[PDB]
């Protein structure tokens, strides 16, 4: 076969060890998803410095903890706008999952709290900027470079899915680069605990799996489809399905046709054809062999999965950082003043936060 | 080229969720 007796023995043992790790990981997770944390700080504990990113319902800002001096990234969401966009469930999901997970490539939540106007989630500051920025700047990553990042997503999804969590917003915009050149997954706005299927239409058009577009109930296989889009985008410089109107994007996605740049390796196209597989019963990550159809694919043959997890692998690049409060790896956004209303807003909607 | 068509499109910036 493709493996001799030595590699076959090592790989099987590795698989048993993954199962042992994941069972332990699920135990630790279940405690915090039953008994979340709440009210861990307050706004005046923090000096606010600069906006690191903006979204429809709030912003993320660099902040400094006054007593610690440590820098943090503070996500501020306007409670009324969240209610307005029917994002209450999603916001409560984000906080409760973030406080309960623990993995080297998942951003760590330090504090969370709320006031009359806003919800606050205070995360570890990841200074190297979004993959989005580095990718657009360089154009495309080499295959070894894309593979290093993709390997981190494969492991993160294996962990999340074993906890019955789906992520649902994979894209370069949500992947931060830390000081050692490794990925931090940020923004769990659409992450959700799911044991069977879930049904909300959400995500980003370019990354939506066909079953989301066709209004079916879906499961963790949409994350594996989204990994296929991510690897394509990283290696090509553009995603496999794009158009000026989302409806044209959706039409390309469901057609079950994808074209590849001529510089893609055959190993890469074979993996992507198996991830970008419209048929749910044939998509890699969703078969009897689970994530091992991905981890054992030829394109990942040079990947040392344990070494990646243990962060022993040299990164393709280290972001340039000239000091702990340096935001040069982030774009500049218009600053607005944080106003905290005299009256409590949407107090009942967010009782659990 | 496909890349030029991409930069020419309105989908090269940060993509809002749906
Ligand atoms: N934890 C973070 N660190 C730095 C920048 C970030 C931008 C958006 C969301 N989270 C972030």
């Amino acid at each position: 076969g493709h493996m001799g007796n030595a590699a076959a023995a090592k790989k099987g043992s590795e698989q048993e060890s993954v199962k042992e790790f994941l069972a332990k990981a699920k135990e630790e997770f279940l405690k915090k998803w039953e008994s979340p944390s709440q009210n861990t700080a307050q706004l005046d504990h923090f000096d606010r410095i600069k906006t690191l990113g903006t979204g429809s319902f709030g912003r993320v800002m660099l902040v400094k903890h006054k007593e610690t001096g440590n820098h943090y990234a503070m996500k501020i969401l306007d409670k009324q706008k969240v209610v307005k966009l029917k994002q209450i469930e999603h916001t409560l999901n984000e906080k409760r999952i973030l406080q309960a997970v623990n993995f080297p490539f998942l951003v760590k939540l330090e504090f969370s709290f709320k006031d009359n106007s806003n919800l606050y989630m205070v995360m570890e500051y990841v200074p190297g900027g979004e993959m989005f920025s580095h990718l657009r700047r360089i154009g495309r990553f080499s295959e070894p470079h894309a593979r290093f990042y993709a390997a981190q997503i494969v492991l993160t999804f294996e962990y999340l899915h074993s906890l019955d969590l789906i992520y649902r917003d994979l894209k370069p915009e949500n992947l931060l680069i830390d000081q050692q050149g490794y990925i931090q997954v940020t923004d769990f706005g659409f992450a959700k605990r799911v044991k069977g299927r879930t049904w909300t239409l959400c995500g980003t058009p370019e990354y939506l799996a066909p079953e989301i577009i066709l209004s079916k109930g879906y499961n963790k296989a949409v994350d594996w489809w989204a990994l296929g889009v991510l690897i394509y985008e990283m290696a090509a410089g553009y995603p496999p399905f794009f158009a000026d109107q989302p409806i044209q994007i959706y039409e390309k996605i469901v057609s079950g046709k994808v074209r590849f740049p001529s510089h893609f390796s055959s190993d890469l196209k074979d993996l992507l054809r198996n991830l970008l597989q419209v048929d749910l019963t044939k998509r890699f990550g969703n078969l009897k062999n689970g994530v091992n159809d991905i981890k054992n694919h030829k394109w990942f043959a040079t990947t040392d999965w344990i070494a990646i997890y243990q962060r022993k692998v040299e990164a393709p690049f280290i972001p340039k950082f000239k000091g702990p409060g340096d935001t040069s790896n982030f774009d500049d956004y218009e600053e607005e003043e944080i106003r905290v209303s005299i009256n409590e807003k949407c107090g009942k909607e967010f009782t659990e936060f | 080229t496909t890349y030029a068509d991409f930069i020419a499109s309105g989908r090269t910036g940060r993509r809002n969720a749906i």
